[PDB]
Protein backbone atom coordinates (compact mmCIF):
# COMPACT_ATOMS: atom_id res chain seq x y z
CA UNK A 1 0.00 0.00 0.00
CA UNK A 2 2.19 2.58 1.28
CA UNK A 3 4.78 3.89 -2.02
CA UNK A 4 8.18 5.71 -1.41
CA UNK A 5 9.23 3.35 0.91
CA UNK A 6 12.82 2.85 -1.40
CA UNK A 7 13.89 6.32 -1.54
CA UNK A 8 17.47 5.76 -1.38
CA UNK A 9 17.74 3.20 -4.35
CA UNK A 10 15.52 6.06 -6.22
CA UNK A 11 17.31 8.95 -4.91
CA UNK A 12 20.61 6.76 -6.15
CA UNK A 13 19.58 6.33 -9.61
CA UNK A 14 18.13 9.88 -9.92
CA UNK A 15 21.33 11.55 -9.25
CA UNK A 16 22.87 9.45 -11.58
CA UNK A 17 20.13 10.15 -14.63
CA UNK A 18 20.39 14.28 -13.44
CA UNK A 19 24.45 14.10 -13.47
CA UNK A 20 24.60 12.23 -17.01
CA UNK A 21 21.96 14.83 -18.48
CA UNK A 22 23.69 17.86 -17.36
CA UNK A 23 26.96 16.27 -18.74
CA UNK A 24 25.11 15.69 -22.09
CA UNK A 25 23.39 19.25 -21.97
CA UNK A 26 26.68 20.81 -21.65
CA UNK A 27 27.55 19.98 -25.32
CA UNK A 28 25.56 22.54 -26.69
CA UNK A 29 26.99 25.38 -24.78
CA UNK A 30 29.28 28.15 -26.82
CA UNK A 31 32.35 29.24 -24.67
CA UNK A 32 32.85 32.12 -26.70
CA UNK A 33 33.09 30.91 -29.75
CA UNK A 34 31.04 31.61 -32.79
CA UNK A 35 28.70 28.62 -32.70
CA UNK A 36 28.54 25.05 -30.80
CA UNK A 37 29.08 22.60 -33.95
CA UNK A 38 32.09 21.56 -35.44
CA UNK A 39 30.55 21.19 -39.10
CA UNK A 40 29.08 24.82 -39.44
CA UNK A 41 32.15 26.36 -38.19
CA UNK A 42 34.30 24.29 -40.40
CA UNK A 43 32.20 24.69 -43.74
CA UNK A 44 32.45 28.68 -43.28
CA UNK A 45 36.13 29.50 -42.51
CA UNK A 46 39.87 29.08 -43.60
CA UNK A 47 41.33 27.11 -40.87
CA UNK A 48 43.84 29.52 -39.34
CA UNK A 49 40.99 31.11 -37.41
CA UNK B 1 24.62 57.88 -53.13
CA UNK B 2 26.18 59.89 -50.53
CA UNK B 3 27.71 58.43 -47.31
CA UNK B 4 24.89 59.90 -44.87
CA UNK B 5 22.61 58.48 -47.17
CA UNK B 6 24.17 55.38 -47.90
CA UNK B 7 21.95 52.87 -50.70
CA UNK B 8 20.39 49.96 -49.54
CA UNK B 9 19.08 47.09 -51.08
CA UNK B 10 17.54 43.43 -50.69
CA UNK B 11 18.56 40.41 -51.88
CA UNK B 12 16.41 36.95 -51.72
CA UNK B 13 15.19 33.95 -54.15
CA UNK B 14 18.56 33.64 -56.43
CA UNK B 15 21.72 31.63 -56.87
CA UNK B 16 24.73 33.44 -56.74
CA UNK B 17 28.43 32.92 -58.12
CA UNK B 18 30.57 34.56 -55.97
CA UNK B 19 33.47 33.20 -57.76
CA UNK B 20 32.75 35.74 -60.60
CA UNK B 21 33.01 38.21 -58.05
CA UNK B 22 36.19 37.01 -55.79
CA UNK B 23 38.61 36.16 -59.01
CA UNK B 24 38.27 39.65 -60.91
CA UNK B 25 40.97 41.78 -60.18
CA UNK B 26 39.10 45.35 -60.20
CA UNK B 27 38.30 45.26 -57.07
CA UNK B 28 41.01 47.03 -54.62
CA UNK B 29 39.87 45.66 -51.60
CA UNK B 30 37.82 42.50 -50.91
CA UNK B 31 38.37 41.44 -46.78
CA UNK B 32 35.52 38.76 -46.18
CA UNK B 33 34.83 38.96 -41.82
CA UNK B 34 32.38 36.26 -40.66
CA UNK B 35 33.45 33.66 -43.35
CA UNK B 36 36.01 32.61 -45.86
CA UNK B 37 35.77 34.20 -49.10
CA UNK B 38 36.52 30.87 -51.12
CA UNK B 39 33.63 28.97 -48.92
CA UNK B 40 30.67 31.37 -50.40
CA UNK B 41 30.26 28.95 -53.26
CA UNK B 42 28.80 26.45 -50.87
CA UNK B 43 26.66 28.38 -48.57
CA UNK B 44 22.84 29.00 -49.20
CA UNK B 45 21.81 31.96 -47.48
CA UNK B 46 18.14 34.39 -47.00
CA UNK B 47 17.50 38.31 -46.82
CA UNK B 48 21.23 39.24 -47.78
CA UNK B 49 22.02 43.43 -47.90
CA UNK B 50 23.74 45.10 -49.85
Amino acid sequence: STASALGKLQNVVNQNAQALNTLVKQLSSNFGAISSVLNDILSRLDPPE
Amino acid sequence: ASVYAWNRKRISNCVADYSVLYNSASFSTFKCYGVSPTKLNDLCFTNVYA
